[PDB]
């Protein structure tokens, strides 16, 4: 998208730059979470890495049954939001259990957030940095792409 | 509806203007200083002619439609995830 | 194979009994109503119109055991 | 795929009257909003921690046959909508 977005070097006024810069991040935020969806059940693709000093979803009663599993956590918990039943999302650490795993549908709609959320920060930074400032780029993810997991 | 047909016609503001548009200044009826009422026709122009337009433009004013169209493999992905299997 | 409908079935004298299926026996459940390609054929022939053919046409018509008598289809979001 | 129909105030006479009661009464300003004024921006937790103590507070004083039962809990938040 960045490649693209300083590729309209093209002779404009500032104002127009902005706009067809806004309408192109809004279009690879929309082809992101089209592809997310053709990956809404790789779970282990879906998984963050939390760090055994930052704050931590609770362990399941269930995880400490891993067997010969347990050990291979040394430093990282890789942990999956799903979201069993309606309305909760609880964590799964991943290299805790088994494999195939069977797990609820995966909470994309967290996960996706935050991915979102790092992205929106990048193309706030260049949109106010490259173009004039005043532009949050914010992207409606939860009415125009909501439906597609929750 | 009831309820804010009667305000919309009968609210303190309209009412105000009106009781201001049929004060006198003067008791000769040929030299009276009232002058013609806003009121029904205020209350026409907002509310009553657009419902009675309403009355399918109904759809029209009361869809607000969000249609996000996906097209390619993601739409057979949809189906099968979102329909009871084949 | 998912996703699968879930229906509720009201017994007698109660019991809301849950009953998830995969495949059914609708075959059988609509086979009362179901009338030949002959007939309905036929009865058009012999009756013109769309408000006379639909007059004809209409007109010619445990919880494993309460499944085939009572089923309500739940709305699964 | 139409996921949305605007909601159940979309009707005419409903967007009238919300509008009307705005001009006639005021603003009711949005949960969120009003929960910014006290830090929060959803962290919710974070106001729920000390508002836990002033709960517990009125528990063991209104209804205290069960006293000693919500001295150490945790705020799980469960439901979200966005006055509620």
């Amino acid at each position: 998208t960045l490649r693209r977005v300083l590729g309209l070097t093209t002779a404009c006024v500032p104002e127009e730059d902005a706009l067809t810069a806004r309408g192109l991040m809004e279009d690879a935020c929309d082809r992101l979470i089209l592809d997310a969806f053709n990956k809404r059940l790789d779970a282990e693709y879906w998984s963050v890495r939390v760090s055994p000093f930052e704050a931590s979803d609770p362990l399941p009663p269930t995880a400490f049954r891993g067997g010969a599993l347990l050990d291979a956590e040394h430093y990282w918990r890789r942990v999956v939001r799903v979201c069993p039943g309606g309305g909760e999302s609880v964590g799964v650490p991943v290299d805790l259990y088994p494999r195939p795993l069977v797990l609820p549908p995966v909470d994309c709609a967290h996960h996706l957030r935050e991915i979102l959320r790092e992205i929106e920060l990048v193309f706030t930074g260049v949109l106010a940095g490259v173009w004039g400032e005043g532009g949050k780029f914010v992207y409606p993810f939860d009415d125009k792409m909501s439906f597609l997991f929750a | 509806y009831i309820y804010l047909a009667h305000f919309e016609c009968f609210s303190p503001p309209r009412l105000a203007t009106h009781l201001r548009a049929v004060t006198t200044h003067d008791p000769n009826p040929a030299a009276s200083t009232e002058q013609p009422s806003p009121l029904g026709r205020e209350a026409v122009e907002q509310f009553f002619c657009h419902v009675r337009a309403q009355l399918g433009e109904y759809v029209k004013h009361n869809v607000t439609p969000r249609e996000t169209v996906l097209d390619g493999d993601t739409a057979k992905a949809y189906l099968r995830a979102r329909t009871y299997a084949p | 194979q998912t996703p699968l409908p879930v229906y509720r079935i009201s017994m007698v004298p109660t019991g809301q009994a849950f009953a998830a299926l995969a495949w059914d026996d609708w075959a059988r459940i609509t086979r009362d109503a179901r009338l030949a390609e002959a007939v309905v054929s036929a009865e058009a022939a012999a009756h013109p119109d769309h408000g006379a053919l639909g007059r004809r046409l209409t007109d010619r018509i445990d919880a494993g055991g309460q499944m085939y008598v009572n089923r309500n289809e739940i709305f699964n979001g | 795929v139409l996921h949305s129909l605007g909601g159940d105030y979309v009707s005419f006479f409903e967007r009238k009257a919300s509008r009307n009661a705005l001009e006639h009464f005021g603003r009711r300003e949005t949960l969120t909003e009003v929960l910014g004024r006290y830090n929060v921006q959803p962290t919710v937790e974070g106001f729920a921690s000390e508002l836990l103590g002033r709960i517990v507070a009125c528990i063991e004083t209104h209804f205290p046959e069960h006293a000693g039962e919500y001295q150490a809990v945790s705020v799980r938040r469960a439901v979200s909508k966005d006055d509620w």
